């Protein structure tokens, strides 16, 4: 058919990106906002985080495909910077644009970049200082990594709970939290909130006065497939070989229910000795009223509807083995939660599996009556969880609020890449994308992304001072004192995911449809 | 029917499709490259330095857009590389030649300038080609690692070549080391999914992924008995046809199991004897092969007799109809290494067959199965230059300085040839020199003054040997710089290049039927 | 489209979406409200006062407002007066940013303005509580708040629905120190007057009362959505007129096919049967023979209301029902609920928590407009029980807050200086709403409500007094909202506003 070539294909590329990018620039720091997102489903989503906006919907361009790619990098590889990663490239693109606006090769200006990124990486090592993984040292990173991602006040209460979650570790040291994430969204009088609740929490537990709400000594038979069949890890018919056989099973189906409670009432006394130790069958389907009562009446807690995750985290948490049957099991495999506690909050029971024998799994209780509030608060958590988890995995920490970038753009002082000056321009180009965080904020916040940053620049050129645009009012300060300190996992990776995709479009002279 | 097609229109569209396909690909060429990014009609973007990958996946058109991929594929299979050259070469010669010469109005003298330019190209190449050691993998390295960096990947320059270096030397033919003709079933590469380059090494021999696929099969038994069919497992696998009933529905299930029950006896007579290896070219059915795996008889299947014959002798064997029937005795082992590596659950049997025609299926690994491929894609071109240094120890230095080395040598023959043919033979000459110019205009500045300095350099300093740097543009020595354009690969791209343009010359006319 | 770009979602959509939802309240809030007819997919005219009632049937495309309708439903369940207020309040709050948008103040900036000020305002709300009152029993005293909360939500009898729902909410309970979701349900019944409405505590089936009367004291039901044509486990009977001889066998069989039913009904036990489905000719005549009460052909309304109040659950089939499927009521009896003779249960401590206010009139919309009221009489009374605090009737507290939050703007200075000034402005559209229903300018209201400059009582409501805008004391008028009402109505209108006020363009493929 047709194609596009020369700078015509290039113009479509570089324009579509920076046409999409500044749309995303509306949000960063706390002075960013929460961008309304409605995908084909019709749900409104408000996110200052990149991955949501990037991976849901896009104004469709050939560039819109690569942007989520390196967006699939930042959140994956780090989780802090998804908001920050986008704003870097087009600021660098408009720079390089100038050089090819002058006219030049996108190839020679390509070679003018990555060294500067490699430089800044060096410079990032240089300017940063390794910092404590201490809880309160994390806070200044925690708020910021959250706050660069999501708005302050949410990030502020998240600063507490996220650190409380990432400090909950057994010293399983990760960039993210897999197990520390157990999210319980609850309809509540609090529309945006997250409650930290330790230990594995079960999707539900069953009510009955004889059924113990408090199990401190738990022998947990994980229970999935219901009372209604004998020794069955899956519910299926023992009958229905003809038309009238349909009636016979349900006539004999109530038998297995009593057979099954018979197993559990004895398996308690088998394993637990007397009934003082609550024998825990968490029945991940509904417990039939008779055995619901008769397990209650025997002291067994028959818990209604845990999760497959609450089955696997149980295998983790309780240090015991799960099962898909209620069958009598050897007392060994039965899980032990140092606390099995059914917790009715609102009308809903959330059964704590606590004293996790592997407390890498904790639980967050999310709050809202309105899902649009309840979704958004859930969203701000986890992108900041792994962000602040990049705080406590990192003994190195990089000070935020433009402290380190003026330590690059100025210390990139040119003719160090003197050869063609294309690097001297490319590093200059790269130097100019560094300050987008000092830019976007003094942009979003008061004064000017420029007239404040000149102080930042100046005040950094002053006394080598760590200095930066406020995340809040957009005025100069000392960013080291403020404590705004970016994850050491962000900075390096934040650079890589930029210049690698910033390299591609330059070498792309061609597009065809 | 009344139809006719006139003159230039096809020729134009030829020249049109000729140069356009050449454009991005020739800018994707060289140490300074570009990228050709397709945008699918569906919205998917496809970015590849190889337009052959781009064009086949996008609209392919009746003009030379049909005739470029054919000669690319013609350039794909033989040596294995030059894939991007022919279309940038054929698009190069046709334009500059035809129009001016069709403005001089003649097809015929244009046709001859090709064969004219063919020999001088052969001449100054074979002259200024530099013989490099066939038995020195280092003297191989600098010439072979040059052809890896050519397209998208310098990653496997060392590694693929290293794995390619000795293997190809350790290959032979039916006509004999490997050398001579192009046979790439002696170049073979089979992937090890996942794995690591450290688990990888040089396998100078062949692997059969299907030799040992299970721990049950013969493993590490180093005097193999490979058996070709004919008695133990006969040519005929057909049904036993016992108690068959056409009037019974149960017999339909019987006849399919009955195929393998006779095959059961086929692999059972393998058990009754146990030649440690069994090969079947029509393949063995599983039910019989389970019994093979009971007897520790490695079951070779879905790899050819010729393949196995080349592998058998090269791993050693005595073939029999059945081990109780000895046709004649052959050597027990032809290989020094019988190795079965397990990555995934799959067992990969690597039998190094040293100085053997074999199949030469060489062990190679990337960090994952995907970059595993770029071992091979480089290995191929590496084994290409491995067989090339064996084929043609003499192979040119150049950054495309060969493309000048011919053109001025053309011109200085053209000046010596005179005639009207001077002009085509020169109009063919100046074509060649845009290819390296695009490499060194990607570098920058005045690439003409470079070509000035080049054609200054040409008779002054050297032509192709003392060359132009594809990453720089200055006059250098590509041998000293370690960059090498393989003689065969050079000439071969041109043999393929000259013809398609002659076809496009021949065609002013097509039909719809 | 629900997908948008071009800053509409920021500087346009919200202020458009709000007054759409709102400006019912502006004529629907205050000492009365002016009903607004709604038609549904079913064609009929539904007059509306409560904000969440007109918006419930209003189906919005607005990505903006879908946040706020919930807040009204939140506000509704909470208190029930002020849901109107919530829409018109946020009507003032958001639009003032347009100026600060023209003035150039950023998004979070002025939002922090209303926020710290609605934090500042929520701080003052307990201070601006003006007296208090309650009785866990008394109709009249409690009626006045339940009167004045439904004032906005009712143009109709203020005192009469005051006294009923006060009775209802109270006298369904042994305490009414506890108050719950359904403590009152309604049998909407026409005839006589709309002020003939009566509070009868129990489950009314306005449906037929059939079967021979067997029990009065025993109201225990085995509740069934199962029709009785003979529907029972072994043979599920229906009424089939297909042939005459098969009908002859039905009457024979049904007497027995109905036998094992009302048996199994009274086996598991009851003398009163709730049949959510049909009961056949010989099926009912056997209930006449069996001596059980079949309350037949009920609605899903009369089915669920019982299933809600007695905790039991209808059976679509007939299996012996459990006690989970069988509720008990104080007494089953035939009495007129607002002069309507059917089966009306009694509910206090057996299962309970249903008063029946019979909603009345000459049409259903009159029963829907008194539905508007007592729903808040339900809601506000819970607040009243939760807090007996009384706070100046809507708009009389505003003039207080505006003065306070005004100079609070000059305690602010910095871009929230004006946004708090604007938040001091965010209060005052409420009496404007009141005066705009009255049609008069609040500009006269404002100055007079500022005349004395305290604002503890003075307001201009919905009157013929307001016809020339005239300060009245909603405090003294008996118009006193509840603190939580005054707290909730500010909170979510500020909450749902700030979250929809940071929205950006919709991204869509």
């Amino acid at each position: 058919a047709e194609v596009a070539r020369a700078q015509a294909a290039l113009a479509v590329n570089i324009s579509a990106a920076r046409g999409l990018q500044d749309v995303l620039r509306t949000n960063l720091g706390p002075k960013g906002t929460m961008k309304m997102l409605v995908s084909g489903a019709g749900d409104i989503k408000l996110t200052k985080d990149g991955n949501v906006l990037l991976h849901e919907m896009q104004i469709q361009h050939p560039t819109a495909s690569l942007i989520a790619k390196v967006a699939t990098a930042q959140d994956d590889i780090t989780g802090d910077g998804t908001t920050s990663n986008v704003l870097i490239i087009g600021e660098l693109l408009k720079q390089a644009d100038l050089y090819i606006s002058e006219g030049l090769h996108p190839r020679i200006i390509t070679e003018g970049f990555e060294a500067a990124k490699e430089k800044a990486l060096q410079f990032l090592e240089e300017v940063k200082v390794s910092r404590e993984m201490d809880r309160e040292t994390l806070i200044d990173v925690a708020r910021t990594s959250l706050r660069t991602k999501v708005h302050a006040e949410l990030a502020d209460v998240l600063t507490e709970a996220v650190v409380d979650s990432i400090l909950a570790i057994k010293k399983q040291d990760e960039p993210i939290d897999l197990f520390m994430i157990e999210i319980m969204e609850m309809k509540h009088k609090s529309e945006t909130d997250t409650s930290l609740i330790r230990g594995l929490v079960l999707d539900h537990g069953a009510r009955h006065p004889d059924m113990k709400k408090r199990v401190e000594d738990a022998y947990i038979l994980t229970c999935n497939v219901s009372l209604e069949y004998e020794k069955t890890e899956v519910n299926s018919g023992f009958f229905y070989k003809s038309a009238e056989e349909r009636e016979k099973l349900v006539k004999a189906e109530r038998k297995f229910i009593e057979d099954r409670v018979k197993k559990i009432i004895e398996l308690k006394r088998k394993v637990c000795g007397d009934s003082d130790k609550g024998f825990v069958v968490i029945n991940q389907k509904g417990i039939d009223p008779f055995s619901l009562d008769a397990l209650s009446k025997e002291g067994i807690v028959a818990l209604r509807r845990a999760k497959r995750r609450n089955m696997e985290r149980l295998t983790l948490a309780c240090g015991g083995v799960a099962l898909n049957s209620f069958d009598d099991l050897s007392p060994d495999c039965l899980g032990h939660a140092g606390l099995v506690y059914e917790y009715t909050l609102g009308e809903e029971k959330f059964t704590f599996i606590e004293k996790c024998n592997n407390p890498r799994s904790v639980t967050l209780l999310i709050k809202g009556p309105n899902k649009h509030t309840l979704t958004q608060i859930k969203d701000a958590v986890r992108d900041g969880l792994r962000a602040v988890k990049n705080a406590i995995d990192d003994g190195c920490v990089v000070p935020g609020a433009g402290a380190v970038e003026v330590a690059m753009a100025e210390a990139l002082i040119k003719h160090k890449p003197s050869v063609k000056g294309r690097a001297q321009l490319g590093v200059q180009a790269f130097a100019d994308a560094l300050l987008i965080i000092p830019k976007v904020l003094a942009q979003n916040s008061g004064f000017d992304l420029q007239e404040t940053l000149v102080k930042i620049q100046a005040e950094h050129s002053e006394s080598g001072q760590l200095v930066g645009v406020d995340l809040n009012t957009g005025e100069p300060m000392v960013a080291a004192e403020v404590g705004v300190w970016d994850n050491y996992c962000v900075k390096k990776q934040l650079l890589h995911s930029c210049t690698v995709i910033a390299t591609n479009i330059l070498l792309v002279d061609e597009i065809m449809r | 029917n009344t139809k006719r097609e006139s003159g230039r229109k096809v020729q134009s569209g030829n020249i049109n499709a000729a140069k356009t396909i050449a454009d991005i690909i020739r800018t994707c060429l060289g140490p300074k490259s570009m990228m050709k990014m397709l945008l699918d009609p569906m919205g998917g973007i496809v970015m590849t330095n190889d337009g052959n990958a781009i064009l086949r996946e996008i609209q392919v058109q009746h003009p030379a857009a049909k005739s470029m991929i054919e000669i690319s594929r013609t350039q794909d299979e033989e040596v294995g590389d030059g894939t991007t050259s022919v279309i940038i070469l054929a698009g190069e010669m046709l334009s500059v030649a035809e129009h001016f010469l069709e403005q001089q109005m003649h097809p015929t003298v244009v046709i001859s300038a090709y064969r004219k330019a063919l020999d001088d190209m052969i001449s100054t190449l074979k002259k200024i080609s530099i013989p490099v050691d066939i038995s020195d993998s280092d003297m191989m390295l600098n010439i072979i690692n040059s052809s890896i960096t050519t397209k998208a990947i310098s990653r496997w320059s060392s590694l693929a070549c290293n794995i390619a270096l000795d293997a190809v030397k350790m290959v032979q033919f039916e006509e004999n080391g490997r050398k001579e003709i192009d046979i790439k079933k002696y170049a073979r590469v089979e992937k090890i999914p996942g794995g690591i380059i450290e688990d990888s090494c040089v396998l100078r021999g062949v692997m059969i992924n299907k030799d040992v696929t299970h721990p049950r099969m013969r493993r590490y038994i180093k005097n193999p008995r490979i058996v070709l069919l004919d008695s133990s497992l006969e040519y005929k696998k057909g049904e036993s046809q016992t108690d068959i009933e056409i009037t019974r529905e149960e017999d339909f299930t019987r006849i399919l199991q009955m195929e393998e029950e006779y095959i059961q006896q086929l692999c059972e007579d393998i058990i009754q004897l146990k030649p440690d290896v069994v090969i079947t070219e029509k393949g063995i059915s599983d039910l019989a092969q389970h019994y093979l795996m009971r007897a520790n008889i490695t079951a070779i299947r879905r790899v050819r007799k010729t393949d196995n014959n080349r592998i058998a002798r090269a791993c050693g064997a005595r073939i029999v109809s059945r081990p109780e029937e000895l046709r004649e005795d052959d050597v027990g082992t032809g290989a020094g290494l019988l190795e079965i590596k397990k990555i995934g659950d799959e067992y990969f049997t690597f039998i190094t067959d040293c100085k053997d025609p074999k199949a030469c299926t060489i062990l190679l690994r990337g960090a994952s199965k995907e970059i595993l491929s770029e071992v091979e894609r480089n290995l191929q071109d590496a084994m290409q230059v491995c067989r090339n240094v064996l084929l043609d120890p003499q192979l040119v230095p150049g950054g495309g300085a060969s493309e000048m080395a011919v053109a001025h040598a053309l011109t200085e023959k053209s000046k010596a040839m005179t005639g009207v043919e001077q002009w085509p033979y020169r109009a063919v000459a100046q074509a060649l020199e845009v290819i390296p110019r695009t490499l060194i205009q990607n570098c920058g500045a005045s690439t003409i003054r470079l070509l000035t300095s080049l054609r200054a350099k040409h008779t002054q300093e050297n032509c192709e040997t003392w060359g132009v740097n594809g990453e720089t543009g200055t006059l250098v020595d590509m041998k000293e710089l370690g960059i090498w354009e393989p003689l065969a690969v050079k000439l071969q791209t041109y043999k393929t290049a000259v013809e398609t343009a002659v076809l496009l010359l021949r065609i002013d006319d097509i039909v719809s039927g | 489209a629900k997908h948008f770009s071009g800053l509409e979602e920021a500087v346009y959509r919200n202020i458009q979406a709000c007054k759409e939802l709102a400006q019912t309240t502006r004529t629907a809030y205050g000492p009365n409200g002016m009903n607004k007819m709604v038609i549904n997919h079913l064609e009929k005219l539904f007059v509306t006062n409560d904000a969440a009632t007109i918006l419930r049937e209003l189906e919005v495309q607005h990505p903006a407002a879908k946040m706020i309708v919930m807040a009204s439903h939140m506000q509704e369940q909470e208190v029930g007066d002020g849901t109107n207020f919530v829409l018109v309040f946020a009507g003032a709050l958001l639009e003032l940013a347009e100026e600060l948008l023209r003035i150039g103040l950023s998004v979070s900036e002025v939002i922090e303005g209303y926020e710290i000020a609605c934090r500042k305002a929520h701080e003052i709300l307990p201070n601006l509580v003006c007296c208090s009152a309650k009785n866990l029993r008394d109709i009249d005293e409690v009626s006045s708040l339940l009167r004045t909360s439904i004032m906005s939500k009712q143009y109709g009898n203020e005192v009469f629905l005051a006294k009923l729902i006060a009775q209802a909410c109270v006298s369904i309970f042994p305490d009414s120190g506890h108050f719950n979701v359904d403590n009152i349900r309604v049998c909407k019944i026409l005839g006589s007057g709309i002020s003939s409405s009566s509070v009868l505590h129990g489950m009314v089936f306005k449906k037929e009362t059939e079967g021979d009367v067997t029990s009065v004291k025993d109201a225990k039901i085995a509740v069934y959505s199962c029709p009785f044509d003979g529907m029972i486990t072994e043979t599920k009977g229906t009424v089939l007129i297909k042939t005459a001889e098969e009908l002859m066998n039905f009457s024979k069989g049904e007497e027995n096919l109905m036998d094992a039913q009302v048996k199994a009904i009274a086996d598991t036990g009851a003398n009163v049967v709730v049949t959510g489905g049909k009961v056949a000719d010989m099926a009912l005549h056997y209930a006449n023979k069996y001596n059980i009460m079949l309350v037949r052909l009920n609605s899903k309304w009369d089915l669920r209301r019982l299933c809600k109040t007695v905790g039991a659950t209808a059976l679509p089939r007939l299996t012996p029902p459990v006690l989970e499927e069988m509720g008990h009521c104080d007494s089953v009896y035939l009495s007129e609920v607002g002069d309507t003779q059917v089966v009306v249960f009694k509910h206090e401590k057996e299962d309970g928590a249903i008063s029946t206010i019979v909603l009345r009139g000459s049409t259903d919309n009159l029963m829907d407009d008194i539905e508007r009221a007592v729903d808040d009489g339900v809601n506000t009374f819970k607040v009243l029980t939760r807090d007996k605090r009384l706070v100046p009737g809507g708009g009389a507290t505003e003039i207080e807050l505006a003065k306070q939050i005004t100079s609070y703007g000059e305690t602010c200075p910095g871009l929230e200086q004006y946004a708090i000034k604007k938040f001091a402005e965010a209060f005052e559209a409420i009496p404007r709403a009141l005066a705009e229903n009255s049609g008069v300018k609040a500009n006269e209201v404002i100055s007079k409500l500022y005349a004395v400059h305290q604002e503890g009582n003075k307001n201009v409501g919905l009157d013929i007094e307001a016809e020339v805008p005239a300060v009245k004391d909603m405090l003294e008028a008996g118009i006193l909202d509840t603190y939580l009402g005054k707290y909730w109505a500010i909170k979510l209108a500020t909450n749902a506003a700030v979250t929809v006020l940071r929205v950006d363009q919709i991204i869509m493929a």
